[PDB]
């Protein structure tokens, strides 16, 4: 009832993808860093897959953005590491792997603000 | 407060013109260049600067909600008025 | 281990007993559907152009992935033959319209930024 | 015919460059004092074989593994590769 | 109209137009915003 | 809870918990979780080689008699091995209850189509094998229902894009509608929304 | 060991004595709302959106501020919290401004997100609102005071991070205002990062404003190379357009901060490109043409010359790519001459072995110093970042900071101890008590910069503080791998030249005038015609028409930094790479493609042809170029130090002077920067304040 094949998988032939959108795209599996202008780190927590970034100009009429590459908006969200790279390789894109930043726990003192000989002493609160 | 480009061509409120070597330009003949002839930086800069006899005065915009949100101006500044950031009313105190 | 539920057939040798079948049974349908749909094509070009989509898939070891690509290949088949289709579709595998894409580096540098 | 250039790849705490880790930390500069003008680049590879590549005019190139070598068998190598003889 | 008459504005045209589709006087559409990379001027003088 | 609120219904609640564990009781082969939503919802999540046990047993036994398949569609989530989640919704008019069945697939695996129990099911798996490409075993039928003639790829799939790979315009040299590769004039505007600070804390997953 | 246990929401979690309920509450993944409260700063305490109810303690308390005690249980989400919550939000909203329309926070606003999360719905305040005049800072920094909620983030900033104490607070309760109380540009070259802390619009980018909304922008993680830091940046597009440069967090690098050149010089990528090829015409002018005249123009040139005639100098702004793809192409012509524009004394090792010219301790190897000792330097202004660094070790690890050289002010308190290059060698020979301040050290710094090498006695510079950091050696002995020795870079391609074998310094053009010249990005102006023989045919290849491109005979329009996908390597040693944010305007192409096509025209094809295989080719010349994070390495520090024994050039009695000795002169360094509006505002401003 079973076949026990050994081959690692592969579906590109089945998914209907064109062949320069298979080969000569680069995807980026990464964890998104934290926008600087919030403190909020709940958009820090998925993973996130997401293409190369392609030629965009000046429609003539409107002067509106213009592209010719359909994978432009397509960003796919993952719940670790591996499950994006496993994605990744049985699409067959060709993918770099970032590793996730977390920041290091810190020391806070808030008595440290009133320091008797150490510079942490503040001038201003 | 519309203006007239070297070539010919009206130059409208956002300041654009073709350059004279530009081919678009050709989409206006046997036709012509939508422009608005009611320039809003000109119309808001002939209002009258008001009045007022206070430290901080409130602007709607007119009309009570029928304008814009609420907002309040400080005029401690005396070199210069303050300016509604949604309107452009002036407001001042009365200096000497 | 790796052990896997089949589709149709146990090992590639059914599998490509199932792709032979299939291209026997579009073989035999090129010249009728030529003259049905009116095509400006030979016969000879269509059988070529249906050999060429056979040779896209050489690549497979899967079975599963060879009898769902022989199940798709059946469904195009039974598209073609019920008229289904209008000319347009069967044209479309032959990209007429489309301007060549050179693949030598210096005309894709020429052109612009894609690779 | 000239060498232009020497590149020593070498792992820095892989076993198999050890032997060319000792090449350096011994004689490297010994070298350096005989070829003055030659530059001899020492990089750092990972989880791969040690190298040697030499450069000679016109951009040929050629590599040799300097895997699990001693320092005496590298030093060899390196005075093959700078004597000219094969 | 005739019994109140609509809100006067300074902006507010004064000579209604009809639909002028297919004429002369019909709207063209365009960008409205300017040029966003300059590109660098060659010097006018020969360098040797 | 006020009036802005959704009153609870706990009788509800408690009788289809109580089915819920009579169905897993009935068939320990198959059902691998039961589950009841805050809004009195029941679901039962069934191993692949159930599907037409459990949907059988739904429709006959005495208790269940659902005999009224309301819908039959799929769910894609990436990130699972099995990345398609295949969802009956069954309707009991003789209890006046809805019920539904989760089960799941990979790309590759055939799931057993059941239009002996529902004829209502034979478009359904179409429309599945259309939008994801989910292969039914046994189909009277299986192809395409809503996509074009030769359409390549399944739309419905996470990674399948908006727009797709290609158009189709009129030509004239050679008379006839041609389809060439997607080029818009102005590309789909992607719009990052997701805002930080997070919405619901009762939801909130571990950190690992 | 010594954690203790504590519950958040009746979960047990261990920390550390002296962690706060806030980094408790972080730790199990719940992050409680603030506002005055941030990592990086010290603690404040005093928008009380934090307070949290303590299980069996009638009274809540100040997560951000208050340690957690054993055995106390959290309620995060307890009625009593989220009433607080609602109680500080409804204070905070009452004398807001109606500003969300126009304000340019609307939808990246932590108020705005805090009151949909954890605030009420609706306002009960029937009063008026108070209004504040605004303050002039300077033209980086938009300032509409009306906004501002007083949680003094940004002079907290100002004096703990940029060293600067101009911000305070005047006033007394309803009417505190935070500003300078007199006219006065906030100006440091970390102005800009008050944007980013500002969680309201109170303080907002000016080249930024009314231009974009966040949710529009489309994010591309990259590298900045205004510097040799390479600093982690976001940069924020829209619709095929660059429209602002963020800081991207990194903790070994740049932290949470970027420079105001690295924030707002973006200005000048849409300035003085260069967007076709151009040739010479018959009255000697720039002309533009196709790519195939320029590039078999200039391959019949390279062609018909070789070997010692042929040469090429790389500019400040060169990824490795191009780097190695020029390198190939002129070796298959026999030709050696690869020139930087930056001085580094090849004598002894030289470029040979790499921790020969790298900074060796790295950025973060500088919170464990405990002395560090500058030469001829300014690293506030070099690398503002590696400043922040040393400034942020003097403030919390009480680091002891000498310079030699010109008392350039640094945020900080140094010992000056003179302006002589001599005094580096009485430092060796051990007469000035500042070789026993390093020997009594354990971790000791020694840091030399490139600005400094740029002058004739950089051998001699370099052999003396090698001497020095030997002698450290020698006396305090190994405590390890602590790698004393330190080398401090300016520009951002200047690591990944040394490291392919590129030849440091220009003199190698100047001993043997080339006929042909490849100017590879060199707006530096360190060889003109002048140096040149009669008709050198000249290559210029960039992005920006600067010193470099009138002087030419063929112009090749190439890519810059936010238009590719391309390597650059730090000061550290560290290689990292961009990504494509938007495509070379116009007839522009990535630089090593433009390399490859030369030389296939010209019949010495490069065999990649893709950029995985021009990285396979970095691999090769140099394996460190492909690990994307790394920043180890091995120590050669001993066989560099007796390699550097073997010539005994003299000091002159020329003071270290740096390049940058103020502000003004941080601003305008590269051609980005150079064709800049907002740098030239700036230096407008710093030169002339009103
Ligand atoms: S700071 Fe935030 S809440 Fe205040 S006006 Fe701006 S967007 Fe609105
Ligand atoms: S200006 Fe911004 S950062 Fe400074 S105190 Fe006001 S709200 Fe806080
Ligand atoms: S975040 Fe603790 S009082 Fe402001
Ligand atoms: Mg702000
Ligand atoms: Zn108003």
């Amino acid at each position: 009832q079973l076949i026990a094949v050994d081959e690692k998988l592969d579906i590109t032939t089945l998914t209907g993808v064109p062949e320069e959108h298979i080969k000569t795209r680069k995807v980026r599996i990464f964890v998104p860093a934290r926008n600087n202008m919030q403190s909020g780190v709940n958009n820090t927590k998925k993973w996130k897959m997401e293409f190369d970034t392609r030629e965009r100009w000046e429609n003539p009429l409107m002067g509106w953005s213009s592209t010719a590459d359909p994978l432009s908006n397509l960003v796919l969200t993952f719940s670790t590491k591996e499950d994006a790279v496993a994605f990744a390789e049985k699409n067959g894109w060709s993918f770099d792997v970032e590793e996730r930043k977390v920041p290091k726990p810190k020391s806070k003192s808030y008595g440290a603000n009133f320091s008797w000989n150490k510079r942490t002493r503040v001038s201003t609160k | 407060g519309v203006r007239t480009s070297p070539t010919g061509e009206k130059v409208t409120h956002t300041g654009q013109a073709y350059d004279d070597g530009d081919y678009r330009r050709v989409r206006f003949s046997d036709r012509q260049k939508e422009v608005n002839e009611n320039f809003a930086i000109d119309l808001i800069a002939e209002q009258p600067v008001s009045e007022v006899g206070s430290r901080v005065i409130s602007c709607d915009g007119g009309g009570g909600a029928l304008g814009h949100p609420r907002v309040y101006i400080n005029l401690d500044k005396e070199t210069k008025t303050g300016t509604c950031g949604y309107c452009g009313l002036q407001f001042r105190q009365p200096h000497h | 281990g790796t052990s896997v539920k089949p589709i149709f057939s146990r090992d590639m040798n059914e599998a490509k007993r199932r792709v032979r079948e299939l291209y026997r049974a579009w073989y035999r349908e090129v010249p009728n559907t030529v003259h049905l749909f009116q095509l400006d094509i030979s016969v000879k070009q269509g059988r070529d152009k249906v050999r060429e989509m056979f040779m896209k898939n050489a690549h497979v070891t899967d079975p599963r992935v060879v009898d769902l690509l022989v199940i798709k290949g059946k469904m195009e088949l039974e598209e073609t033959i019920n008229v289904w289709k209008q000319r347009t579709h069967i044209m479309r595998f032959f990209h007429e319209t489309e301007a060549p894409r050179p693949t030598d580096f210096l005309s894709k540098f020429y052109v612009g930024h894609d690779p | 015919l000239g060498l232009r250039e020497i590149r020593i790849h070498l792992c820095q705490r892989s076993p198999g460059s050890q032997g060319v880790r000792d090449f350096i930390e011994k004689r490297y500069v010994e070298l350096k004092k005989a070829n003055p003008d030659l530059p001899i680049l020492i990089r750092e590879c990972s989880d791969v074989q040690p190298k040697l590549w030499a450069r000679y005019a016109f951009g040929q190139e050629k590599n040799v593994s300097l895997n699990n070598f001693s320092a005496d068998q590298v030093t060899r190598t390196l005075e093959n590769v700078l004597s000219g003889k094969a | 109209p005739t019994t109140k008459p609509p809100t006067a504005r300074k902006y507010i045209w004064t000579n209604h137009k009809f639909n002028v589709s297919g004429t002369p006087q019909q709207y063209v559409p365009y960008s409205t915003t300017r040029k966003k990379i300059q590109e660098w001027v060659p010097p006018s003088t020969p360098y040797k | 809870t006020r009036p802005t609120i959704r009153p609870r219904n706990d009788v509800v609640h408690k009788q289809l918990s109580a089915f819920g564990q009579y169905v897993a009781e009935i068939l320990p082969k198959y059902v691998q979780q039961v589950q009841v939503s805050c809004f009195n919802e029941l679901e039962i999540f069934i191993h692949p080689d159930g599907v037409i046990p459990v949907l059988t047993f739904l429709r006959d036994h005495t208790n269940a008699q659902f005999k009224s398949l309301a819908d039959l569609t799929a769910v894609d989530v990436p990130t699972r091995q099995n990345r398609f989640e295949i969802v009956y919704n069954l309707l009991s008019l003789r209890f006046n209850s809805r019920i539904r069945v989760k089960t799941y697939t990979d790309e590759l695996t055939p799931i057993e189509s059941s239009v002996t129990v529902y004829k209502a099911a034979n478009w359904y798996e179409r429309e599945i094998w259309d939008m994801f490409g989910v292969f039914f075993a046994n189909h009277p039928d299986l192809r395409r229902i809503l996509t074009d003639y030769g359409f390549e790829g399944h739309p419905f799939r996470k990674d399948f894009p908006l727009s797709g790979y290609v158009e189709l315009r009129y030509d004239d040299e050679v008379k006839r509608v041609v389809a060439e590769p997607v080029e818009l004039a102005q590309e789909f505007r992607k719009f990052d929304l997701n805002s930080p600070w997070e919405a619901f804390p009762a939801y909130r997953q571990p950190p690992e | 060991s010594n954690l203790i246990e504590v519950f958040v929401d009746g979960q047990s979690v261990m920390v550390e004595p002296g962690t706060t309920v806030l980094q408790a509450c972080e730790k199990v993944g719940m992050q409680i709302p603030r506002f005055c409260y941030h990592e990086r700063l010290s603690v404040a305490g005093n928008c009380r959106m934090c307070l949290v109810e303590i299980e069996k303690a009638p009274k809540v308390v100040a997560a951000c501020a208050m340690p957690v005690m054993k055995g106390w249980n959290i309620l995060t989400n307890s009625e009593k919290s989220k009433k607080a919550r609602e109680g500080v939000m409804e204070f905070l909203l009452a004398n807001h401004p109606l500003d969300c329309p126009i304000c340019d926070q609307g939808g990246e606003c932590d108020l705005q997100d805090q009151s949909m999360m954890f605030g009420s719905d609706r306002s009960r305040f029937l009063e008026g609102k108070r209004a504040v005049e605004d303050k002039n800072i300077g033209p980086l920094v938009k300032t509409i005071m009306t906004r501002c909620i007083q949680c003094t983030r940004c002079i907290r900033f100002a004096s703990e991070i940029a060293g600067v104490d101009d911000l305070g607070t005047t006033g007394r309760g309803n009417d505190m205002q935070v500003g300078t109380y007199i006219e006065k540009m906030f100006m440091s070259e970390l102005s800009g990062n008050i944007i980013d802390i500002c969680p309201v619009g109170a303080l907002t980018s000016k080249p930024y404003a009314f231009t974009a909304r966040p949710w529009e922008t489309r994010k591309t993680e990259s590298i900045d190379v205004m510097d040799a830091v390479g600093s982690n940046i976001v940069v924020s597009t829209r619709t095929g357009e660059v429209m602002r440069i963020l800081p991207r967090m990194h903790e070994d690098i740049n932290e949470e901060w970027i420079s105001d050149k690295t924030r707002f010089a973006y200005d000048g990528l849409k300035r003085q490109r260069l967007t076709q090829p151009m040739i010479r015409n018959e009255k000697g002018l720039l002309t533009y043409t196709t790519w195939e005249d320029a590039l078999s123009r200039v391959a019949g040139m390279l062609q018909s010359f070789q070997g010692n005639d042929v040469a090429a100098i790389a500019g400040g702004l060169v990824d490795a790519e191009a780097l190695v793809a020029l390198k190939d192409l002129l070796n298959r012509v026999d030709s050696d001459s690869l020139c930087t524009e930056e001085v580094f004394p090849t004598a002894g090792a030289g470029t040979d072995l790499r921790s020969n010219y790298l900074l060796n301790t790295t950025i973060a190897g500088v919170e464990e110093a405990d002395v560090i000792l500058l030469v001829g330097t300014n690293p506030r202004f070099e690398a503002p970042l590696f400043n922040a660094r040393i400034r942020k070790s003097w403030l919390h690890n009480d680091l002891k900071v000498a310079l030699i050289g010109s008392p350039v002010d640094l945020t900080y308190r140094y010992d000056h101890l003179g302006d002589s290059p001599k005094i580096l060698q009485d430092i060796a020979s051990g007469n000035h008590p500042f070789s026993q301040i390093l020997k009594e050290a354990k971790k000791p710094m020694v840091v030399l910069g490139s600005s400094a090498l740029q002058r004739s006695d950089g051998t001699a510079i370099l052999a003396a503080v090698s001497n020095i950091a030997q002698n450290i050696r020698l006396s305090s002995g190994v405590t390890g791998d602590w790698k004393v020795m330190n080398i401090l870079h300016r520009i951002a391609s200047q690591v990944a030249a040394l490291d392919l074998g590129y030849k440091p310094g220009v003199e190698a053009i100047r001993k043997n005038p080339p006929k042909v010249l490849f100017l590879l990005g060199a707006d530096g102006g360190c060889i003109t015609r002048q140096d040149l023989p009669k008709d050198c045919f000249i290559i210029y290849q960039g992005h920006h028409g600067d010193v470099g491109a009138p002087m030419a005979d063929v112009i090749l329009p190439g890519a810059a930094y936010t238009e590719k996908s391309a390597t650059y390597v730090n000061t550290e040693g560290r290689a990292q790479q961009t990504k494509v944010a938007v495509t070379p305007p116009g007839l522009a192409r990535e630089d090593w493609k433009i390399i490859r096509a030369l030389s296939e025209i010209a019949g010495m094809t490069l065999p990649y042809d893709t950029l995985d295989q021009v990285r396979s080719r970095l691999e090769e010349v140099s394996p460190n170029l492909v690990r994307y994070d790394d920043v180890e390495g091995a120590n050669y520090f001993q066989q560099a130090n007796e390699l550097s024994k073997l010539v005994n050039q003299q000091l002159l009695a020329d003071p270290l002077v740096p390049p940058q000795l103020t502000i003004k002169d941080f601003y305008m360094t590269d051609s980005i920067s150079r064709a800049s509006q907002t740098m030239a505002k700036c230096v407008k401003a710093v030169t002339e304040g009103i």
